[PDB]
RNA sequence: AUCUGUUUGGUGGGAAACUCAAAGAGUGCUAUGGUAUGGUGACGGAGUGCGCUGGUCAAGAGUGUAAAAGCUUU
RNA sequence: GCGAUGAUCACCCAUGGGUGGGUACAAAUGGCAGUCUGACAAGU
RNA sequence: GAGUCCCAUAACCUUUGUACCCAGUGAGAAA
């Protein structure tokens, strides 16, 4: 319906990450059928966790915002969640992992004294975790080993990182220099793919469902959707009123493209852009 | 759900009975069942107060169909006696209605108490 | 009349069936409405004057088939070659327009032919119009059976030839209940309206 | 057809000619010509109210 | 009151004028020989011999849509073989009109919530068969959806402050694409505190934001202060 | 209630008067102010120059309608929503929408004019 | 993921399995929204696998109330049951697609593998099928939709009413209205025979002018006889067989078809005051007030004339003709009439004591006179 | 009336069709392969084993607690 | 030992009659109100 | 040759017999 649930005043200062969550609780049971859970690290050293009422299922009939807070003692930089197992992890001023229980950080997994500037978890395998630095670094972490595990040091500053969901050690990489590298994580001495068409500082990159392209938002105010073996932009979006596009997502469907520009908007647009979302006859299929 | 369903209260009561006596002093009043479904039929009527509690009910409810037919708001206040004290004739009436006029000194009032029996129905 | 004193209800309906009223086609059309329907369930205290009612009417068209037996009658025997050329019913409400059986009798054959469209006539006259060729005769058979001006036609023969037969009827005395002046005239319009029903305008 | 068109021929000239019936009546301007479909009918008053319009 | 008057076809169809030295709004009679609000008849003797066929006198005073037609609308959707869904069927006085506009061959769906106008409903659609009352409260369409199947106008005369929201749930359940909209707007019941070009303005917005896009409006002056009928058609994709 | 336009929203900000409470010192009454959508592509479309008068035009305190055509000409928006209805204030500047609010009647007409909000169509201002 | 969807209808119900999902977020979408209206493309979403017809217009009733206050009936369970997978309640429920979002509770409440919904795209696929209807369902079903629409519209109009027959003044309209007729037939039918029999001797109809006593005396006499025993039902049938002795007027055909005729004028005589006895018991049961007030027959033909006894209770009591101080007792009995029908009409089983009692205020005010 | 002289009213392309073509609009019809039959002896059927689904019980573990109970458990 | 559940509001004589205007019903061998034309046609 | 199936199976007028008259209002009424 292109319409907010809810809205929230969460924090005072920038709300630097937020994600969602089906919250392990062990003394609670999550009814994810009628709440969905987000939650949302900023600046003011918060992490708070909130409720939604959604109506998607018609099964039942109630207190929605801030089920709990964590707590930090410097700012927090980014977030994501763990797709299992109730855990979650915040960069900032030092990279923390968190679980939904407890109210402080359970392990501070940072390599050295340098600040973390993004975070984000693998979709498959799901405990291998990648973050970027502002040294210009990007560093995984293992939490089998509860430890970091290696990392490189680029030219420029990885803005943002997203995984292959179809391929589960491929990542992508959204940097300052004006475009993505496709990463190995069995061997990150080379690039596997580079995404060149950008003209500004690439601010977000993410993948298709289907792990075959990637869309890939930057600070000239445009987005672009490469296909993941060419290494060149398949497709430009651009609009006089989008300005400089901060966040770009690609929908579960793999088909619409959501990017948030920063005049205040969040646009939908099409993955192909001459294709239509009705059902087709097949005359009209083949 | 009785009969005479639309009952008020005590304080609406006699927010009623208080603007049924201003009118009946200002001739807009018209008092009586037969009269009341005369103003009614014929289109001049804000609102018909009838009586709970006189000695056959259906009586006045005859007037709750001529309402929802004309979009009239229709109240009941629990004492035909009172009412007719309010109406400020020797006699209890079990229906009355306020006639609309323009050049009215209480069409505020009225139009209070017809806001606030509109939410009641 | 005949189908609620046969059945009454609809569930009665639903339960029996009848084949001397209603003929071999209506059934699965009252069967299906009978199935459904926005109609409510009657009690038996009216059901009772329903009953009574198509009863009443029943009997009401029995006695209006019989009365029509005794007209039938009653007509074949004071003037019987009227009916044997113009039909009972016609020619008694051509006796009952006219007063008498002499009194109409002593009318010439085309007042007979134009004997029941009295206002379209004399306002046809008392303008100068066309005035009507059909009158109360128009429902006889013979006219029935032509078709285009020429039921004007056999009008004006069937009108000449049922003058023969009326007043053969009120002035014989000598006159036999048989249907012979009547049946021959008969047999000369029905020639006369073979002979114009087999002409056409088409040219072949 | 037009052999009842010459019975109610005048009453139609009535109705178009409305507007000078009564002197106090005035009409709106239209023009109204003879539709091509009419039908002429009769006010059924009822058996209700009496002495009014009756 | 024995006059004779001439009966003509309007401009919509199924619905007629008669004139004489004053002209009324006449409908066909669909149970002729009686009346159900009193209003007068017209017997015409149409040409076996020819029938009495008869008419009734529309009232503008007493019937918001009869106000509108002869305030001038452009397009009434309410057409002689149409469904029509009565929203607000508050006694049998505008839904017998609209049911012999509709005609034999069409469906007028007559939905009230109270109870004495429902027996007389009940009553009046015994000789106006193609009248379906339905008992029930407008603003649960789900608690009839099983009664009625694919409408193609709405009439609503609810007098209700959620009028609105009454209206597109019974579009949205039982309305057909570019199909008719007919609202009837009473600025006092909805709320008297702001004017009634506020109410309107507001109840229009409340329309497009559900999808219905607005065609024309009438404010039917004469007949009733501050009123409105709002015609409209339910867009369902593309109010632009 | 107060339909804005870009060029108000923009002489405000450049004669600093607040939109809702120059509005309520103008008409010494309570202020309902409007942007519609087609205002709100306008000034979006305006460009990363006018950044502070998009994001004044964000204001919880401003609501705001839903115009359904095609297109963002919100001065064929304004006049038609307001010739339509007739129970809207038309705050602008523009010199021609100003003709053509002021040619329509009975519409009242608010600009910025020196260093607070005017008003010429509302016959009872004081 | 959609994967069933229950539609409800008048004939039974219907589950159907969706084939294709629709957009979730292309759902406002302009081909998304016609996808709908086009046949040949809503084929492909939806596919019916079953369709439970209902065993009649009673089991419909209790279904269509059933759904309407939003309970699961039996026959909902039969064909859930028959239908649904049976899925964990726990990890992955079937998902089925109503349009009642208390419903839903019910279903769980049978069914706790299964899980709701009824939000715009279950409420765009159940409007497609609404739109679409006797085409889905590929030829299985007896009886027209819209004939069982009807049906069941009326049924649960009457019910949700408690529309009663027996307070039904219709019959008591069309009884007083048919009476009518009838005693003007008897009247004309009758005089016909008198003038029939008048040349038999005309002294009959000037002993025994009651149109039924000289049909039924003339049904048996046809003739002279003396023997004057059963012709009392005796001053008059002793004149009446001096007048036969002393016969002063003049068939044997003519003579049975006027028998006939009068056996015909004595079965309409015996069937009025069977409708008469018949209307003044449906008036007592319709409204006894009013008939303990003025009389059956006088009552029954105000409720006539008036149209309605509700047109008689809603109407003024300054409006009501019924049927000096002579001038205004029609006044005082006119507005007690219409107090007594507003009583008799809005009381649901009416009693007799009101009507008592506005009779004992009548009697009063013309004693008082 | 070999009086009158005003008014009102009238006077002062087509046809055929069980023809031949060119186009437009609307309506009807399950109008149904989201990747086409259960199977080129390369196959099918039967049975077995693995796999899968559901509820129940038991065990583990977490959480809770004086002990619990309860609740959670890919 | 009152009342809104309703008070009140054509011609002639020293309760009864005389004289007629409208209402419905029925009747009338009462009225309008007067029963078309008249010698060719079809075919070969 | 020729306008009925469109109520001459009818309509209206006159006369003669049978039963009546010549609604709204809205606070008074009685002593
Ligand atoms: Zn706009």
């Amino acid at each position: 319906t292109r319409e907010e649930f809810v809205s929230f005043k969460a924090h005072y200062g920038l709300v630097t990450g937020l994600c969602v969550t089906q919250p392990r609780f062990h003394d609670k049971k999550p009814d994810l059928k009628s709440q969905n859970f987000m939650l949302s690290c900023s600046d003011d050293k918060t992490v708070k966790l909130w409720s939604i009422n959604v109506d998607d299922y018609s099964n039942k009939n109630n207190e929605e915002g801030l089920i709990r807070t964590f707590d930090g003692e410097s700012a927090f930089q980014g977030i994501d969640s763990h797709r299992e197992n109730s855990t979650f992890a915040t960069g900032g001023a030092k990279i923390h992992l968190w679980d939904v229980n407890r109210l402080k950080p359970v392990s501070d997994l940072s390599w050295g004294a340098d600040n973390i500037t993004s975070l984000k978890f693998n979709q498959n395998e799901t405990d291998i975790l990648a973050s970027t630095g502002s040294d210009n670094s990007i560093v995984l972490y293992d939490l089998r080993t509860n430890s970091p595990t290696q990392k490189i040091v680029q030219t420029m500053r990885t803005n943002a990182i997203c995984w292959n969901p179809m391929e589960a050690f491929n990542f992508v990489t959204a940097n300052e220099d004006h475009n993505a590298y496709y990463y190995d994580m069995r061997n990150l001495s080379r690039s596997l793919n580079v995404f060149k068409d950008h003209v500004s500082a690439v601010m977000d990159v993410d993948f298709s469902p289907t792990g075959d392209e990637i869309v890939t938002g930057s600070y000239d105010k445009s987005i672009r959707i490469y296909k993941t073996n060419h290494g060149h932009s398949r497709e430009i979006y651009h609009t006089k009123r989008m300005q400089h596009v901060f966040q770009v997502k690609y929908s579960m469907d793999s088909k619409y493209i959501i990017s948030g520009s920063d005049d205040g908007n969040v646009r939908l647009w099409r993955s192909k852009a001459w294709e239509r979302s009705n059902v087709k006859t097949t005359r009209e299929k083949n | 759900n009785p009969k005479a369903f639309p009952l008020a209260d005590a304080a609406l009561t006699q927010q009623i009975l208080d603007v049924v006596q201003q009118a009946a002093n200002l001739r807009q009043l018209k008092k009586g069942a037969n009269e009341a479904t005369k103003t009614l039929n014929r289109g001049i009527s804000e609102f018909i107060i009838m009586a709970a509690d006189c000695e056959p009910i259906e009586i006045l409810l005859h007037l709750p169909l001529l309402c929802e037919d004309k979009n009239v708001p229709y109240v009941f206040v629990p004492s035909r006696v009172a009412l007719g004290r309010a109406c400020g004739v020797s006699r209890p009436v079990i229906a009355a209605s306020i006639t609309t006029n323009d050049a009215s000194a209480i069409k505020t009032q009225i139009y209070a108490v017809k806001d606030k029996i509109e939410t009641l129905l | 009349a005949r189908i609620i004193l046969t059945m009454g209800i609809r569930s009665k309906a639903s339960e029996t069936d009848l084949s001397e009223i209603l003929p071999e086609e209506i059934e699965e059309r009252v069967k299906t409405a009978a199935e459904v329907s926005m109609g409510t369930e009657i009690t038996q205290t009216d059901l009772d004057n329903i009953n009574a009612l198509a009863e009443q009417i029943v009997e009401f068209a029995a006695y209006r088939e019989q009365l029509s037996n005794y007209l039938s009658a009653r007509m074949k025997a004071i003037a019987p070659n009227l009916t044997q050329l113009v039909g009972e019913l016609v020619g008694a409400r051509l006796i009952a327009h006219s007063g008498s059986l002499i009194s109409l009798a002593k009318s010439p054959a085309s007042t007979i032919q134009i004997l029941g469209a009295e206002k379209a006539l004399f306002r046809a006259l008392k303008t100068k119009h066309d005035t009507p060729k059909y009158g109360l005769l128009y429902h006889a058979s013979l006219v029935g059976q032509a078709t285009g001006k020429n039921k004007g036609k056999i009008a004006r023969v069937l009108a000449a030839k049922a003058a023969v037969s009326l007043r053969y009827d009120a002035l014989a005395e000598d006159r036999d209940d048989s249907g012979d002046i009547g049946l021959e005239s008969r047999a000369k319009v029905e020639n006369r309206l073979s002979q114009l029903e087999g002409r056409d305008l088409r040219t072949t | 057809d037009d052999n009842m068109r010459r019975e109610v021929q005048r009453d139609l000239l009535l109705i178009k000619h409305r507007a000078a019936l009564d002197p106090k009546r005035h009409y709106k301007k239209q023009r109204w010509e003879v539709p091509e479909r009419f039908a002429i009918g009769t006010i059924i008053e009822d058996k209700s109210e009496f002495y009014s319009s009756r | 009151g024995g006059a004779k008057v001439v009966i003509e076809p309007h401009r919509h169809a199924g619905v007629y004028i008669a004139r004489g030295k004053e002209d009324l709004l006449v409908t066909k009679n669909m149970a002729p020989g009686e009346s159900v609000y009193g209003e007068k008849r017209i017997s015409v003797e149409e040409p076996v011999p020819p029938t009495k066929v008869e008419y009734r006198v529309w009232n503008p005073f007493r019937s918001k849509l009869a106000a509108g037609i002869m305030g001038g609308l452009d397009e009434l959707f309410i057409a002689p073989g149409k469904k029509v869904l009565y929203l607000g069927a508050a006694s049998g006085t505008s839904v017998s009109h609209v049911s012999d506009v509709v005609g034999p061959e069409g469906v007028v769906y007559a939905v009230e919530f109270s109870h004495r106008p429902g027996r007389e409903l009940i009553s009046m659609a015994k000789k106006r068969p193609n009248i379906i009352p339905i008992i029930e409260d407008a603003r649960h369409p789900q608690k009839y959806r099983m009664l009625i199947g694919m409408v193609d106008c709405v009439f609503a005369d609810v007098a209700q402050p959620d009028q609105a929201r009454i209206i597109a749930l019974n579009s949205h359940m039982f309305l057909k694409d570019q199909g008719g909209v007919v609202i009837s707007i009473k600025a006092n019941c909805i709320d008297s505190t702001v004017d009634a070009e506020t109410v309107f303005a507001r109840e229009v917005q409340k329309l497009r934001e559900e999808r219905i896009k607005p065609l024309e409006q009438l404010t039917l002056e004469p007949y009733e202060r501050d009123h409105c009928i709002v015609v409209g058609r339910y867009m369902r994709s593309g109010l632009k | 209630q107060v339909l804005i336009d870009t060029n108000f929203i923009n002489f405000s900000i450049q004669k600093k008067v607040d939109i809702v409470r120059g509005m309520m010192d103008c008409l010494l009454a309570k202020c309902n102010p409007l942007i519609t959508d087609c205002v709100m592509a306008e000034l979006e479309k305006l460009g990363p120059k006018y950044r502070i008068a998009l994001k004044l035009a964000r204001d919880p305190r401003i609501k705001r309608l839903s115009c359904s055509h095609k297109g963002t000409y919100a001065d064929d928006c304004l006049v038609h929503r307001v010739l339509q209805h007739k129970c809207y204030i038309v705050a602008t500047n523009d010199a021609g929408l100003k003709q053509r609010i002021r040619k329509i009647p009975g519409i009242p007409l608010m600009s910025v004019g020196g260093h607070a909000y005017v008003i010429e169509k509302l016959p009872d201002v004081f | 993921p959609i994967e069933y969807l229950l539609f409800e209808e008048p004939t039974g119900y219907a589950v159907f399995k969706v084939k294709l999902q629709q957009d979730d977020i292309g759902s406002r979408l302009k081909e998304v929204q016609e996808q709908i209206n086009d046949f040949g493309a809503f084929t492909k979403l939806i596919e019916l696998v079953s369709f439970a017809p209902f065993k009649g217009a009673a089991e419909a009733l209790e279904n269509a109330n059933d759904i309407s206050e939003g309970l699961v009936s039996e026959s909902l369970k039969a064909i859930l049951d028959l239908n649904l997978p049976k899925a964990s309640s726990k990890k992955k429920n079937i998902t089925l697609a109503i349009s009642d979002k208390n419903l839903g509770p019910s279903i769980k409440e049978e069914f706790p593998y299964v899980d709701c919904i009824s939000n715009e795209l279950a409420q765009d696929l159940i409007r497609g099928v609404r739109l679409h209807g006797e085409k889905l369902f590929k030829g299985l079903q007896s009886g027209d939709l819209e004939r069982a629409q009807l049906g069941l519209g009326h049924a649960y109009s009457r019910a949700k009413v408690k529309f009663s027959v027996q307070k039904n003044d219709n019959h008591i309209i069309q009884a007083i209205a048919l009476l009518d007729q009838l005693d003007k037939d008897i009247n004309t039918f009758a005089m016909r025979v008198k003038e029939w029999y008048g040349w038999h001797f005309p002294e009959l109809a000037k002993l025994v002018p009651d149109n039924y006593t000289f049909a039924k005396l003339v049904l048996f006499i046809k003739d002279k006889a003396d023997d004057s025993l059963h012709d009392l039902a005796n001053e008059d049938s002793g004149i009446a067989q001096r007048v036969i002795d002393n016969a002063r007027i003049s068939s044997e055909t003519d003579m049975e078809n006027v028998c006939v005729f009068a056996q015909r004028v004595a079965s309409l005589a015996d069937y009025r005051r069977q409708l008469y006895d018949y209307l003044c018991e449906k008036m007592h049961t319709v409204a006894p007030n009013l008939s303990e007030l003025i009389g059956e027959v006088i009552g029954a033909r105000l409720i006539s004339h008036a149209g309605s006894l509700t047109n008689l209770s809603k109407q003024a009591a300054s409006t009501v003709q019924i049927l000096k101080n002579k001038g205004r007792i029609s006044r005082y009995l006119a507005n007690k009439c219409s107090m007594a029908s507003r009583i008799d009409n809005y009381s649901e089983e009416p009693s007799n004591v009101f009507g008592s009692v506005l009779k004992k205020q009548v009697e009063q005010r013309l004693e008082f006179y």
